[PDB]
């Protein structure tokens, strides 16, 4: 009866490395729609996330759309911890420009 | 190009956590533009698109009033439902709702929806026809026999060839500069060497409006569905979409394989190739 | 614009 969330970690345009852009933790496919969602600098938790406002797909599963303003470094590490009530532990997904 | 619009419902329960939530949210294609919530300091429906801003108090007031009755209605929908399961009051459920008409180029209707789900599987849906429902079970019975007395197939099809497709209409129009613009994807295909034997290559798609897209890897002309990975079209939060898709070829072997990519603003379909 | 407010279920 429940359904676990895809999670997808991304910018909004191409990462160059000291140049301001968007970090994007996409959540989808979910059922029911109460979602923990955190951006990650580092292991921290981002304090302004914004959120797109709740839909849902053809097949009934959620959406959300997480975004931060950031600038990528060559050095920093960034992430998206995801919990769901279909996850047994939160769940971390990590930024990887090339994805 | 055809045209839709579609409202999104979702109402949730939360026992001991207050009454039920009530979401309401409107599209045009993949364009937001209305939001409602229950929970918000003071409800309202509100723009969420530039092009719906000039519409007068008298709509906002309308589209709040009925957010607002609807919010009462489908908690009474939600202890409804509840009964019929024969469901503890102690379990948190989801009802939700979404309906809308697809007009074509001409601005005709093409076709109607208004379909429900209760706990995410389908519940009730008006037919195509606009005349009918296809309820899922016995529970669903009950509300068809009610929204029979109550005459709501004849109100879904007046809504659905009446004010839905002259409400898209003003819009598509309203917001032509962006609603009716298609914005085409930028594409490159990358490698990614996974070992000495083999690599990924990666055919990406951003910046294009909307959603829709084709991409797809052939080898040697023959298309490689069942080995192509393709991850779900995604928001980059601009209003455009990006997507990719990726197939992983023996060393040597890159040039055999082509992706292909279909999408409404592209003057004709693309065929790319690793540059190396 | 939304269709007129819902009846319940």
């Amino acid at each position: 009866i429940q359904r676990t969330p895809k999670i997808q970690v991304y910018s909004r345009h191409p990462a160059e490395n000291g140049k301001s852009n968007f970090l994007n933790c996409y959540v989808s496919g979910f059922h029911p729609s109460d979602i923990e969602v955190d951006l990650l600098k580092n292991g921290e938790r981002i304090e302004k996330v914004e959120h797109s406002d709740l839909s849902f797909s053809k097949d009934w599963s959620f959406y959300l759309l997480y975004y931060t303003e950031f600038t990528p470094t060559e050095k920093d590490e960034y992430a998206c911890r995801v919990n769901h009530v279909t996850l047994s532990q939160p769940k971390i997904v990590k930024w990887d420009r090339d994805m | 190009g055809s045209h839709s619009m579609r409202y999104f419902y979702t109402a949730m329960s939360r026992p001991g956590r207050g009454e039920p939530r009530f979401i309401a949210v409107g599209y045009v294609d993949d364009t937001q533009f209305v939001r409602f919530d229950s929970d918000a300091a003071s409800p309202r429906m509100a723009p969420r698109a530039p092009w719906i801003e000039q519409e007068g108090p008298e709509y906002w007031d309308r589209e709040t009033q009925i957010s607002k009755t609807n919010t009462q209605t489908y908690r009474e929908s939600l202890r409804n439902l509840r009964g019929y399961y024969n469901q503890s009051e102690a379990g948190s459920h989801t009802l939700q709702r979404m309906y809308g008409c697809d007009v074509g180029p001409d601005g005709r209707l093409l076709r109607g929806h208004d379909q429900s789900a209760y706990d995410g599987k389908d519940y009730i849906a008006l037919n195509e026809d606009l005349s009918s429902w296809t309820a899922a079970d016995t529970a669903a019975q009950i509300t068809q026999r009610k929204w029979e007395a109550a005459r709501e197939a004849e109100q879904w099809r007046a809504y659905l060839e009446g004010l839905c497709v002259e409400w898209l209409r003003r819009y598509l129009e309203n917001g032509k500069e962006t609603l009716q613009r298609a914005d085409p994807p930028k594409t490159h295909v990358t490698h990614h060497p996974i070992s000495d034997h083999e690599a990924t290559l990666r055919c990406w798609a951003l910046g294009f409006y909307p959603a829709e897209i084709t991409l797809t890897w052939q080898r040697d002309g023959e298309d490689q569905t069942q080995d192509t990975e393709l991850v779900e079209t995604r928001p980059a939060g601009d209003r455009t979409f990006q997507k990719w898709a990726a197939v992983v070829v023996p060393s040597g072997e890159e040039q055999r394989y082509t992706c292909h990519v279909q999408h409404e603003g592209l003057p004709k379909p693309l065929t790319l190739r690793w540059g190396g | 614009a939304l269709i007129g407010a819902s009846i319940c279920f």
